[PDB]
């Protein structure tokens, strides 16, 4: 495992924390653990003081009238780590305590319990042009030395480390919302009788929200058009209470319902923050940094307990309109969230926008049941950011380790990642005859994302492809991905080649809910990657092609959300660029 | 009903010392707008640069006025001269109070409810709003344009500039026409910009000594300080602006109140003087405004925070 860790501008002070992220379960959230490094020589006589800090910026910039800063204290919580209370008698947890034995005795250890009902790490869009800061709820814990717990704070011994406290999805899924209008008109006779109905009501993120809008028109006036929306509901609870409605997706459908006429159509319409990142005023999660983060998601709260708790909560709400010749209008409410994931959540863009990966033994023969070790050096540190492949001759590579360390859902527990600094390590245990393949590693840390020259070791839902062909020495192809089972909005669809006798190398790589593309430097421009969900297909516009792109290209598929790597793939398609 | 003997004595020189210190004010605003404006980009730095127009614009026709009451209010200038330069003073009154008035609503939405004020597009908002402002402006100040003439010899060889109402006003219809357009452009000129900017800056007072009501010494003098400016603000509008609206509408009260014989030659006296006063806010802008903002003075003339790592904790 890893932690974080930030020391002081003078070098005396060092907090470490174990994560990033606190779990707000409904009834208690996560504590906020960790131990602070001290050094005696320059405390004299002074005091460690760490502070659980609950912050709340409702204002942007400050001093408009020379004095005024909009920045509220929502709950502030102060422990005195050094010299160590006696009267704390608090048990360490097994982070703090690995924290205390790896460091020497002068690291002391803090602990803050945050309280149930405060609202969740979300920042509201800077907007194009704004600058400064983001109007939102913020979590910091700052370590300082002082003699007082009123003295001036020096910035020169303190260190202020940002944490985000979120809530996952519920595992239980919720009742179906349907809901429905029946509405009449100045000719009584039978009314309309909107039906709209969603399929669930946990959605996570970048995924569709299908409606069901069964329409039944027994009145003479008609329907020019169903307007579907996705809002964002925004309650911002500072002083003065509001609700704010950011529209988020919509599909304004032309469907028409005749007079004393039925309809069913089922409608889908996908929040993403492409087509949103215009719209000021937006909530997004929390962020540790000026970083990309996705829409808010949903802020579970315990039933009727709701005392106008200070800060923002996002609800979403998917608004059907029946425009008739007076709209009808119907709202379904659902919690758009990220499910709970293993490992923690990536606060910077996972391929952040060229570390060579230096891979070896490149040639290793082995028997069978044997233990077999292969290293990959990284140029740069890559931070715990490898993935390990495996590619059986004549076939697509397949996600083995992500993270460095853990295995993926469905591969034999024989593999095993370490990391040893910039040394990723993968350790076959038991070599079984499944195992004659090329293992590849992949640092996603940083764009471009880096393959490596692949070790050839002996044993001595879908994805399909389209658009190869041996022709244009110098024209044009569109090789089409068509993906069944995934939403271009909650998954990045990444083109990696691979010539022949040759490692992978990353041509392109679109993600939808961000809504940008990435290029190899050989590519920049020739290449273009647009996946349009009519069908959710991927396509690779590939213009002035040379001979260096032989290659059998590949469409991967990467969680647009927490990126563990190119899990899924596709048979692959050869484009033989030659005279 | 004839004017103060030493009334012409002075009513220049402070008309002067008007124009010396409301363009070595307003003009140098103007300028380090000009100069600071892509420094700044600060939204609502655009009331600041329409009201120094205004000020401006206000102080430029002031010359025109100072030898007219020289020779015994006499206008040795053309009549569209005549015609110009009081459409001009009353178009920079008005277009003075509404961005005062906006600057207010501003930083009431900026202080008091501060989480709307970044959904609002400010750039394009107080654009709209200035636009808004100038041509209503223009507008109120078209008859105070109509009705302007020169002439009043009265067998005396003396052409002055004035506001004619004949031309309009029939002989009963004069004191009605009167009563009617000083009664708009008293109420549009002060009273509803004064009650806006009353509410806001009341409502921003409110929520200033709120906020700095924690922690102690240092948060309640600065909130002393936040107060006592906008004391001051409101306190120098009123000063400045009441005098003069307030001999109009005592003027439209004595039309029929019939001051006897002395109230009224105290208006008539006092009146050039309320001008004077009424200067006084165009004169003080750049200080309270300008000066106020750290932008214009720049413009005149171990903290570190590290970064976060990452540590193996072996198990
Ligand atoms: C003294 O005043 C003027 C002198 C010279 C030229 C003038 O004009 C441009 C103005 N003047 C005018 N003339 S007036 O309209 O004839 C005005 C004299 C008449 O009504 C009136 N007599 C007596 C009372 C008590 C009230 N009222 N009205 N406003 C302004 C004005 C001028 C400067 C700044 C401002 C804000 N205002
Ligand atoms: C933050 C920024 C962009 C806010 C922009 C809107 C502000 C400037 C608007 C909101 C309400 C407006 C005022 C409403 C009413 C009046 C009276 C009218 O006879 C002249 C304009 C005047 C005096 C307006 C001036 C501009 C004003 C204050």
């Amino acid at each position: 495992t890893r932690v974080f860790k930030k020391a002081s501008p003078n070098g005396k002070l060092t907090v470490y924390l174990g994560k990033r992220d606190f779990v707000d379960h409904i009834d208690l959230v996560e504590p906020v653990d960790g131990v602070v490094l001290v050094d005696p020589e320059y405390l004299k006589e002074r005091r460690v003081y760490v502070t659980l800090t609950a912050a709340f910026r409702y204002g942007r910039e400050d001093l408009d009238v020379l004095g005024l800063t909009f920045r509220k204290d929502l709950f502030v919580a102060n422990v005195q780590s050094f010299p160590p209370a006696p009267e704390d008698k608090k048990p360490l947890t097994r982070l703090q305590e690995r924290l205390i034995k790896k460091l020497g005795e002068h690291a002391y250890p803090f602990t803050f319990e945050i309280p149930p009902n405060l609202p969740s790490s979300v920042t509201l869009q800077p907007g194009p042009e704004d600058t400064g800061k983001a109007i939102g709820v913020d979590y910091e814990v700052k370590a300082f030395v002082a003699e007082n717990l009123e003295e001036k704070i020096h910035k020169r011994n303190s260190v202020r480390l940002v944490i985000e406290k979120v809530q996952y999805a519920p595992e239980r899924p919720g009742p179906q919302p349907t809901a429905e209008t029946t509405r009449q008109f100045l000719m009584s006779d039978k009314p309309l009788h909107l039906e709209a109905s969603l399929d669930k009501e946990i959605y996570y993120h970048g995924e569709p929200i299908s409606v069901n809008v069964h329409v039944t028109n027994n009145t003479n006036k008609t329907v020019k058009k169903i307007k579907i929306s996705v809002r964002q509901y925004a309650d911002i609870v500072l002083f003065n209470t509001a609700q704010y409605k950011v529209p988020v997706a919509m599909e304004e459908a032309d469907d028409t319902v005749a007079p004393s006429s039925t309809f069913s159509k089922v409608y889908t319409l996908t929040p993403f923050l492409a087509n949103n990142r215009e719209k000021r005023g937006l909530a997004l999660d929390g962020k540790l940094k000026h970083e990309d983060t996705n829409l808010a998601s949903s802020t579970l709260l315990r039933e009727g307990a709701n005392r106008e708790i200070l800060g923002i909560i996002v609800s979403y709400k998917v608004k059907v309109k029946l425009v008739v010749s007076s709209d009808v209008a119907v709202e379904l409410p659902f919690t758009l969230m990220h499910p709970k994931p293993k490992e923690e959540p990536p606060h910077r863009e996972v391929p952040e926008h060229d570390i060579q990966m230096t891979q070896s033994p490149s040639s290793l023969s082995a028997s069978v049941g044997d233990r077999v070790t292969i290293t990959c050096r990284a140029s740069q540190s890559v931070s715990s950011a490898v993935a390990w492949y495996q590619q059986k001759p004549g076939k697509a590579p397949k996600l083995l380790i992500y993270s460095a360390s853990s295995l993926y859902s469905g591969v034999p527990s024989r593999f095993s990642g370490s990391r040893s600094g910039t040394d990723f390590t993968l350790t076959i245990s038991s070599l079984q005859p499944e195992d004659f393949a090329t293992y590849y590693c992949q640092q996603y840390k940083y764009v471009p994302v880096t393959f490596g020259q692949g070790t050839k070791v002996e044993i001595k839902v879908q994805l399909v492809e389209s658009g190869g062909g041996l022709v244009q020495p110098g024209g044009s192809l569109r090789l089409s991905c068509a993906a069944s089972g995934f939403n271009v909005y909650s998954s990045s669809i990444h083109w990696v080649r691979q010539a022949p006798g040759k490692g992978l190398e990353w041509v392109a790589s679109i993600s939808s809910y961000y809504g940008y593309t990435y290029y190899a430097d050989s590519v920049k421009g020739r290449f273009t990657i647009s996946a349009d969900t009519s069908k959710n297909t991927a396509y690779l516009q590939m213009n002035s092609l040379r001979a260096e792109d032989t290659a059998v290209y590949y469409c991967a598929r990467s969680r647009q959300f927490w990126y563990s790597g190119l899990d899924y793939w596709g048979q692959g398609t050869l484009v033989t660029v030659s005279s | 009903y004839t004017d103060w003997k030493s009334s012409g004595a002075l009513i220049p020189a402070i008309y002067m010392l008007v124009f010396l210190l409301g363009t070595t004010g307003n003009g140098l605003v103007l300028w380090t707008v000009f100069r600071s404006s892509r420094e700044k980009r600060r939204s609502a730095d655009i009331f600041i640069a329409s009201l120094a127009v205004a000020d401006l614009t206000f102080v430029v026709t002031l010359p025109l006025w100072a030898t007219y009451t020289y020779r015994d209010y006499d206008w040795p200038f053309g009549t569209f001269a005549c015609k110009l330069s009081s459409y001009l003073i009353f178009v920079n009154m008005y277009a003075s109070v509404f961005c005062l008035t906006g600057l207010s609503f501003d930083r009431y939405l900026a202080i008091v409810r501060p989480v709307a004020n970044a959904r609002l597009r400010l750039r394009v908002s107080g654009a709209v709003a200035t636009a808004v402002l100038w041509v209503l402006a223009a507008l109120l100040a078209m008859p105070v344009m109509v009705l302007r003439t020169t002439g009043d010899l009265e067998n005396t060889t003396k052409v002055q500039c004035y506001m004619d109402y004949s031309m309009v006003a029939t002989v009963s219809s004069e004191w009605a026409w009167e009563v009617g357009l000083g009664v708009s452009s008293t109420t549009v000129g002060f009273v509803v910009p004064f009650t806006i900017m009353l509410t806001c800056y009341f409502f921003i007072a409110q929520t200033i000594a709120g906020h700095f009501r924690k922690e102690r010494i240092e948060g309640l003098r600065k909130r002393r300080r936040l107060l006592s400016i906008i004391v001051v603000l409101v306190v120098t509008f009123a000063l400045c602006w009441m005098p003069y609206h307030l001999v109009k509408t005592l003027y439209m009260l004595g039309s029929l109140l019939h001051w006897p014989c002395d109230f009224d030659l105290f208006l008539m006296n006092i009146f050039p003087y309320c001008t004077c006063i009424s200067y006084v806010n165009s004169c003080l802008n750049p200080f309270l405004y300008a000066f106020f903002d750290p932008r214009f003075r720049q413009a005149c003339t171990q903290d570190e925070s590290c970064t976060t790592a990452s540590s193996s904790l072996a198990k």
